[PDB]
């Protein structure tokens, strides 16, 4: 159904391709040309996961594991039950993610708003793309992608992390992790200010932007503002996604030794006395 | 293309905003010294306004320096007061926790005794800063969400260095005060107790850590997408919903079938961020005190994946084949 | 008298009669489908 | 023979360690104290030494494990154990991990 | 403690299920708090929809608005509802787009649609209107970037529709909100506001691409030149965004 | 009986879509359940019968 | 601006010049890059303030 | 009795979707619990009986 | 029968899109299931038949 | 007289007549395709 | 006795929803507890009696 | 005594829900604690008596 | 028979673009499927056939 104010926004137009052939809503969801392709790719990918789960012998969501082919297969196609199903699901997943981002473009174009959200999602797609196709392409085998399992893909992260003997020493991991712990820092404080101002102690008037502007001024000596927090906030999270993409694309295609060994440039600088 | 509101293209600077006031008389303890930075003004507000310095703030600042200095003086003395070596090994030196042989007793100053004293000042410094956040909210007549969210972060902070070492019966379980050493502790902690990936609360904390960055990328992009309708003025959009709140809601309703309000977005924002250390604190508190091995816990509870392929490299290739000879 | 969907009393009766006719036809196909499978490989 | 003849007949000769040098390369000495103002677990680590493998992990891992027969295993062998005093801690894991980057 | 309560249900497993109950309650609490505006759902015809969702409406919460603006309970009749919308349904059923019956930008439907906010200016802590022109603002001046005052304004089709005479600032936050455009007699009659977020400021000009030259004469005006109400703010901003789809048929029609 | 009154409570459009998704997910799930079993996997049985 | 960006652009160019210069006289790419990054931040920052 | 007044408390159109989801999730879970047990797994029993 | 009334509640241009995706979803999914099996993978059977 | 889409009884009756023409033709081609495949390599 | 006044304090709608959820989760937990034990697991006892 | 004045301080709605949540969680914990012990576990005791 | 009415409900210019993209992507997909195999890779067969 609609909302109390949704009717005036459900106007014709704003599509990128397909026009009014697909321009309709199914329930609350907007269906476009890319909503059709999202439905096809997401359903095909989801079904193939359960088809692979059926032949794997278990339907347990924790134990479901669609793994990539062996490194011997290289960049070619593998038998569907020897890692080939993972390749098709990856194609379906990439097609579903791109369609989802392009569907968001149609939605925000129909609403006359900025394309920040589809761009921000594209960074998440890029982080997935650099994990499943870009890094395997550079390393010469599709078997370097993570498997499609709830807990099976954690073993890939653990093994790939220890494939460089201490993965915390990755300089791009440090930058990326610093962005996650700070993005959650910014989310906690930004969500707190609006809630604190809009929900004062009972029996007292709500506060405006000035009161929260002067609160962190009184708290930490500086306030970035109502608009600034969303601007730095998108940048903090986008940098978190981007630098996470960087830390894994340099682990193996650009750096093969241990990550602690990378910091040897700093230790043995000529300026440091022996 | 259309102006993406990422950097302000024109800055206006007027008289410095000293802040609001009420009968609590905030202006007594304010510094009344303001500066304007045009570099930070491109992305955010340009005024480096006055800071309210109370007694919780001063005590936290003073005691935090003592912890900072005691750690620093030890690190400097660790390298024999060699400043070039102190700078070179700055990321490697630390104030290591006490040896496990001392239990919860006070260890010698060179074997973690200064660690406890430095930790004592850090604990006082962190709690004092939290009291400042609580007191400032009460004196600003606003909600205590900033203090409550901070307390969630302190919960993991207290569990890591105070609660779990007490429950484990040894001060050696604390985290070393070093750049790399607390990374080594993070890796060693996972290895010692099985695999922390298989800790459900570590997995749960990652869900909210991923969700926090996911939401705050979503919220930041959505607000910037509707900032052409004054969406950055969220508070006025809560008391009087404009088209910025409507289009922001309808964008996510048409995308994923449900949305939030301009106020309800921050409740999602607050709780996902707050649940990140709360679940992490529980997962760390249950590590060693209860479990001591998480992968075996996963195997026992039947959510550890099982692999049928062989493990050696000889099963997939040969040494000469890998070398290309 | 009570209807959250706006359908009249007789309108719902007409809709349900066709729905049951479709339900029985779908079920009749399944019964034959189950019957053929049971002869193929019984599970009892 | 179970190590030097693991896969094929590789073997070990005098050239294996020396490689044309009077003293073999990659030999190690016990640089135990490393740190000046600390004792105990704090005096064997927290410094990027030659044996620390570019980490702040303990530099006595080679001395304790490959010369002193110290216990390398640190994991608990069942799902839940009673963490009695004297059991391996994360410090022992840190030292085992220090030896093991060397591997 | 390392003992299982039953089977393999230890203290670690107990805490996990305790969080499952809390999170389920939290999800219910978070979703209901998100339903203070926009509900009941209704349908295309405007009648209340048969389906209202699994979550019930939350209990009313009351906001004590400042500056003597009364109370506010979000769950209830919405004063921002717009009536006499100029749209018609393209289908007799639900889930289909509405076709505007006239000029979508003039009627304010779709991307050009505004919301019936309060017809009073937003006020800062002091009480006076939040957004004021720099001429009225005291002690304010340009500190960085290009000053848009005096630069010609270029529309989406390249037409020069006037020059920026003044720009409105949020003196509470020291941020630029709008730019006044002194419309040329060939294009408009008086002064029109354009939000800072839809205008790109160059060295020699300010360019707004959403609105063509012929659409500036129809930009909503303000009752007074010293302040802008929330209603005028909502009408002005929505008009420019509506041009992103309604400036020409090419924008509305699919790009491929 | 009076089961037809379900349509005075439930919209016919949303229920029909609901069962169409549910019934196919039923059909997909049950078919996959048999394909997991070694006895009711008609694809492997064709290979065994071919010999 | 039109001057701070140019000063920032000058600094990064000098950082690249100092990066390759250290490689030619020995050093390493990573060691040279850090001094180049340091030169970009210091010289670029000093220029961005000293001249406007 | 007088249990009909539960509809004066609960919305009938929200309970029915609540129990419709609950009843199927009930039915699926008990079926899955039976399949986990080796005695009540009719799929393996059919394989064993065929031999 | 009178199944023609299904178009009285479902609009033709919103269901034909629904079944168009669903029909191609089945056509593509079932073909891939056959390609997964070693008995109905007509691509490799040509190689096996030709030796 | 229920009609959620605005189509009259005759309008949908003639549209549904075409739908079965497509449905039966699609099924008829599927039957021949399934019949040929079963002769090729039966799955029963 | 005079406990009827609890409904002057508790909303009947919120409590009934909470009570219904609580009762099933409590019932499910106790059933799961019995299944964990080797003496009250009726599924394993049926297998033992059959054998 | 005259402890009835506690309700002049505490809201009955908030105390009653807190008491109900507290009582069950306390009752559940004690039942769980007994199940952990080798002595008072009535499920394992019934198996032993068999 | 009377399928010409499909253009009374679907826009001819919107469908043609959509089915043009579908036809090429299907054609490219099937060609790549053939290239993935050994029996139907005409590029590899020519090399193998020519000594
Ligand atoms: C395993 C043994 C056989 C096998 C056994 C079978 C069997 C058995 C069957 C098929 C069937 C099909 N097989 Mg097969 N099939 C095999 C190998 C293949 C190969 C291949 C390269 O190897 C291909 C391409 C196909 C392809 C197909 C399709 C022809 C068909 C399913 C249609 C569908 O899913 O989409 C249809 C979905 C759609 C909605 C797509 C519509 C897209 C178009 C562009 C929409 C245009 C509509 C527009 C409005 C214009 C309207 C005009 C109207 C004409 C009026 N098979 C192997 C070799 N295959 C099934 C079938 O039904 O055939 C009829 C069938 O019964
Ligand atoms: C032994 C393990 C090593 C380690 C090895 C690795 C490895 C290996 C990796 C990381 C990577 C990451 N590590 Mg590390 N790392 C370690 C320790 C840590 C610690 C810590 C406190 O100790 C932290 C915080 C991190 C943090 C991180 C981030 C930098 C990053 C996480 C992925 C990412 O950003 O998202 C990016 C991923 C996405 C954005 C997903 C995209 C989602 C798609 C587009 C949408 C999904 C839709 C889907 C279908 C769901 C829809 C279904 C329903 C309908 C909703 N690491 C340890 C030391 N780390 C990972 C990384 O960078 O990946 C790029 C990486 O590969
Ligand atoms: C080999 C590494 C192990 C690992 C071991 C650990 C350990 C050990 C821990 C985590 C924990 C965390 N891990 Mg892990 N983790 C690994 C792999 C990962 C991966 C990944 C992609 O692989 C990711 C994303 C994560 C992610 C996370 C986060 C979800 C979580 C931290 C919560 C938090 O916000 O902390 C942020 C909180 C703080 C930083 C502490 C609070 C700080 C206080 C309040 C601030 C005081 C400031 C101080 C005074 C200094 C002030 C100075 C100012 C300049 C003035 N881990 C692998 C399995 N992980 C934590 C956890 O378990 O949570 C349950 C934890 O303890
Ligand atoms: C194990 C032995 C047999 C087996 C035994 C059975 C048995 C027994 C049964 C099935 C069932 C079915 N099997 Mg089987 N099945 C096997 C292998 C297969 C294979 C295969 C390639 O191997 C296929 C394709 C199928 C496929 C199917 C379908 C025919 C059917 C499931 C319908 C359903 O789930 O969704 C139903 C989907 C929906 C309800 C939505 C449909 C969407 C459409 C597009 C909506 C259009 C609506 C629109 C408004 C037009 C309306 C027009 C109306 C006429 C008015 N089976 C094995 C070989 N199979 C089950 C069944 O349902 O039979 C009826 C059944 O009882
Ligand atoms: C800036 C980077 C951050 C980010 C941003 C981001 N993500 C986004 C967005 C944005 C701005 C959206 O607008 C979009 C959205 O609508 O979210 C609600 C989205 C989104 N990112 C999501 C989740 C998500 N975000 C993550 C992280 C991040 N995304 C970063 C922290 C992660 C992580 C860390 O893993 C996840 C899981 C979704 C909720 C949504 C994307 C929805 C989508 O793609 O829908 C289409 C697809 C389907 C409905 C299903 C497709 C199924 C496939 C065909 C098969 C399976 C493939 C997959 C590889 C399975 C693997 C499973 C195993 C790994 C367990
Ligand atoms: C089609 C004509 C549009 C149309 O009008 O029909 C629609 C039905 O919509 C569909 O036919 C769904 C097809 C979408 C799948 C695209 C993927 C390319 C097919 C697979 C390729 C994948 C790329 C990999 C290499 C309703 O009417
Ligand atoms: C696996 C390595 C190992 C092998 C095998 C090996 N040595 Fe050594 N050797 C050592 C080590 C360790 C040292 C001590 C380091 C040093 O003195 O530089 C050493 C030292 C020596 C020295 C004294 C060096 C000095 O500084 O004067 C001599 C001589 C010697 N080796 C002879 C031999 C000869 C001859 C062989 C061939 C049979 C041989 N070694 C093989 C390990 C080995
Ligand atoms: C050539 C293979 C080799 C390498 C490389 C290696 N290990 Fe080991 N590891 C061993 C051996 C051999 C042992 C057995 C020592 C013992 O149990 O006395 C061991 C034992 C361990 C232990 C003790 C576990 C337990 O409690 O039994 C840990 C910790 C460990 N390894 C971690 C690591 C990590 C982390 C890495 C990645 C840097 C790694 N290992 C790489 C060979 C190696
Ligand atoms: C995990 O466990 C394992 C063991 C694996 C498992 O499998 C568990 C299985 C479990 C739990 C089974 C769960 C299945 C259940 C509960 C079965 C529900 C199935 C039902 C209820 C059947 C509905 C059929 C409805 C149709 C098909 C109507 C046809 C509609 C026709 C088309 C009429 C419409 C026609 C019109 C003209 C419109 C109406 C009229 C007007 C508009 C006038
Ligand atoms: C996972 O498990 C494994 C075992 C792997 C698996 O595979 C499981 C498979 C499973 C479960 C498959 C379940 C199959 C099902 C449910 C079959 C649905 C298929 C159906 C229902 C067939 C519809 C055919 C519709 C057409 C083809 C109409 C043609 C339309 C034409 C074009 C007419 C329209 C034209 C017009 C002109 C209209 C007139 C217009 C005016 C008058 C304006
Ligand atoms: C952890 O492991 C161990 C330790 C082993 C463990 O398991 C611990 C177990 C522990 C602690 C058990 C804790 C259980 C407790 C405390 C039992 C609470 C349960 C209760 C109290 C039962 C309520 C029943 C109410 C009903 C069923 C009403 C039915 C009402 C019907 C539906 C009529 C509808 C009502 C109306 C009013 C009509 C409307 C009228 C008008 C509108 C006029
Ligand atoms: C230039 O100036 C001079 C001065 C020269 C200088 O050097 C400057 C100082 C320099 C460079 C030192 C740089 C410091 C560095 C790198 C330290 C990084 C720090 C890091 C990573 C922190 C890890 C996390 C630790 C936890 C998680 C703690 C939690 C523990 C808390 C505190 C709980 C309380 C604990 C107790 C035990 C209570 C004791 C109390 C009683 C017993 C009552």
């Amino acid at each position: 159904a609609l909302l109390s104010f949704e009717r005036k926004y459900r106007v014709r137009g704003g599509t990128l391709i397909g026009g009014d052939l697909f321009d309709f809503w199914v329930g609350p969801f907007y269906v476009g040309f890319f909503g059709v392709t999202t439905a096809f790719f997401a359903l095909l990918g989801t079904i193939l996961i359960f088809w692979g789960a059926s032949q794997q012998g278990t339907f347990n969501p924790w134990l479901i594991n669609i793994a990539p082919p062996d490194l011997s297969y290289g960049l070619g196609m593998a038998p569907l039950m020897e890692g080939g199903l993972w390749q098709i699901i990856t194609i379906c997943a990439i097609g579903a993610f791109v369609s989802w981002a392009l569907r968001e473009v149609e939605i925000c174009r129909k609403l006359g708003m900025g394309y920040h959200v589809p761009f921000a999602f594209s960074v998440a797609i890029f982080a997935y793309v650099t994990l499943v196709v870009f890094r395997p392409l550079l390393m010469g085998a599709w078997g370097h992608g993570f498997p499609y399992g709830i807990w099976s893909h954690l073993d890939w992260v653990s093994n790939t992390g220890y494939a460089y003997l201490h993965f915390h020493y990755n300089p791009a991991h440090m930058i990326a992790v610093t962005f996650f712990f700070t993005t959650t820092l910014a989310l906690a404080l930004h969500g707190a200010l609006v809630l604190s101002a809009a929900n004062p102690p009972k029996g007292e008037e709500v506060k405006g932007p000035d009161n929260e502007d002067t609160f962190f001024r009184d708290f930490i000596g500086y306030s970035i503002g109502t608009l600034g927090i969303h601007r730095v906030g998108l940048l903090l999270a986008l940098n978190a996604g981007f630098w996470s993409a960087v830390c894994i694309i340099i682990s193996g295609p650009v750096w093969t030794k241990g990550w602690p060994e990378w910091w040897n440039w700093w230790l043995e600088m000529p300026i440091w006395p022996s | 293309p259309e102006y993406q509101n990422i950097f302000t293209q024109v800055q206006v600077q007027g008289p410095a905003e000293l802040g609001v006031d009420n009968e609590n008389n905030l202006t007594e303890e304010r510094t009344t010294g303001t500066g304007f930075s045009q570099l930070i003004g491109w992305i955010g507000n340009a005024q480096l306004g006055p800071i309210y310095l109370g007694w919780f703030g001063i005590i936290s600042l003073v005691t935090g320096t003592l912890w900072f200095n005691i750690v620093g003086f030890n690190m400097l003395s660790q390298v024999g007061y060699s400043i070039p070596e102190f700078i070179r090994q700055l990321f490697w030196l630390a104030l290591e926790p006490p040896s496990p042989e001392y239990g919860l007793r006070m260890p010698p100053l060179d074997d973690g005794g200064w660690f406890i004293i430095a930790s004592f000042f850090l604990l006082v410094s962190v709690i004092s800063w939290w009291l400042r956040s609580y007191q400032l909210a009460e004196m600003h007549k606003m909600g205590k969400h900033v203090a409550w969210a901070f307390a969630a972060a302190i919960w993991l902070f207290l569990v890591l260095g105070l609660f779990r070492p007490i429950l484990m019966g040894s001060w050696s379980e604390a985290v070393p005060y070093g750049i790399f050493p607390h990374l080594d502790w993070t890796t060693a902690f996972s290895i010692r107790y099985g695999n922390l990936y298989y800790n459900p609360f570590h997995a749960l904390s990652i869900v909210f850590l991923y969700g926090s960055v996911l939401l705050f990328a979503m919220h930041g992009a959505t607000i910037l997408a509707v900032t052409r309708f004054g969406g950055d003025r969220e508070l006025e959009q809560i008391y009087d919903r404009g088209t910025a709140s409507e289009r922001a809601g309808l964008f996510w309703r048409w995308t994923m079938g449900f949305n939030a309000t301009m106020e309800g977005i921050h409740r999602w924002a607050w709780w996902f961020a707050v649940l990140t250390p709360i679940t992490g604190g529980i997962g760390i508190l249950l590590t060693g005190t209860v479990v001591d091995n998480w992968f075996l816990w996963a195997v026992e509870h039947n959510f550890a994946p099982d692999y049928t392929q062989d493990y050696g490299y000889e099963a997939y290739t040969t040494y000469d084949g890998f070398l290309g000879r | 008298d009570l209807s959250f969907t706006g359908l009249t009393d007789e309108q719902a009766q007409e809709l349900h009669s066709v729905y049951m006719s479709g339900l029985w036809l779908f079920s009749a196909v399944a019964v034959v489908a189950h019957l053929a499978t049971f002869i193929w490989r019984p599970w009892f | 023979a179970g190590h030097v003849y693991a896969n094929a007949e590789v073997g070990v000769t005098c050239f294996t360690c020396h490689r044309g040098q009077a003293v073999p390369s990659e030999v190690w000495y016990r640089i135990d104290p490393v740190t000046e103002n600390t004792s105990g677990w704090a005096s064997v680590q927290n410094r990027a030494t030659s044996l620390s493998q570019f980490t702040s992990l303990p530099s006595d891992a080679l001395y304790q494990y490959l010369l002193n027969y110290e216990q390398i295993a640190v994991h608990d062998l069942e799902s839940r154990v009673e963490t009695l005093p004297g059991d391996p801690t994360w410090q022992n894991t840190e030292r085992t991990y220090s030896l093991m980057n060397y591997f | 403690m390392e003992e299982t309560f039953f089977g393999n249900f230890d203290l670690a497993s107990l805490s996990l299920w305790l969080f499952y109950g809390f999170f389920a309650l939290l999800i219910y609490y978070l979703q209901t708090e998100n339903m203070r505006e926009g509900y009941p759902l209704e349908d295309d015809d405007g009648n209340t929809a048969a389906n209202q969702g699994p979550f019930p409406l939350p209990k009313e919460k009351t906001f004590k608005l400042q500056h003597g603006r009364g109370e506010l309970t979000l769950p209830g009749e919405d004063v921002q509802r717009r009536d006499n919308l100029a749209l018609r349904k393209t289908a007799h059923g639900n889930g289909f787009p509405m076709e505007p019956t006239g000029d979508p930008m003039l009627d304010g439907v779709g991307p050009a649609s505004w919301s019936k906010r309060r017809d009073v200016p937003e006020l800062d802590a002091h009480g006076h209107p939040k957004i004021v022109p720099m001429s009225a603002a005291e002690g304010f001046g340009v500190s960085a970037g290009t000053d848009p005052r005096g630069l010609p304004v270029m529309a989406g089709d390249g037409e020069i529709v006037g020059l920026v005479s003044d720009m409105w600032i949020d003196e509470a936050e020291q941020l630029v909100r709008y730019l006044e455009i002194e419309l040329d007699p060939e294009w408009g009659d008086g002064k029109r506001l354009v939000q800072r977020e839809m205008v790109r400021i160059k060295s020699d000009r300010v360019k707004v691409r959403s609105i063509y030259g012929k659409h500036f004469k129809n930009v909503p005006k303000t009752k007074s030149p010293n302040q802008v109400t929330l209603l005028e703010e909502d009408k002005i901003m929505a008009y420019y965004a509506g041009g992103t789809l309604y400036a020409d048929e090419s924008r509305l029609e699919p790009q491929l | 009986s009076k089961f037809y009154k379900i349509w005075l409570i439930f919209d016919p459009r949303r229920v029909f879509v609901a069962q169409g998704v549910f019934l196919f997910l039923l059909a997909a799930m049950i078919h996959l359940v048999l394909l997991s079993t070694e006895h009711f996997n008609w694809f492997e049985l064709a290979a065994a019968n071919a010999a | 601006m039109t001057c701070t960006i140019t000063c920032w652009g000058i600094g990064v160019l000098l950082g690249i010049m100092t990066t390759v210069g250290l490689m030619v006289v020995g050093w390493s790419f990573l060691q040279g890059a850090f001094m180049g990054v340091l030169a970009w931040l210091i010289v670029g920052g000093v220029l961005a303030v000293a001249v406007c």
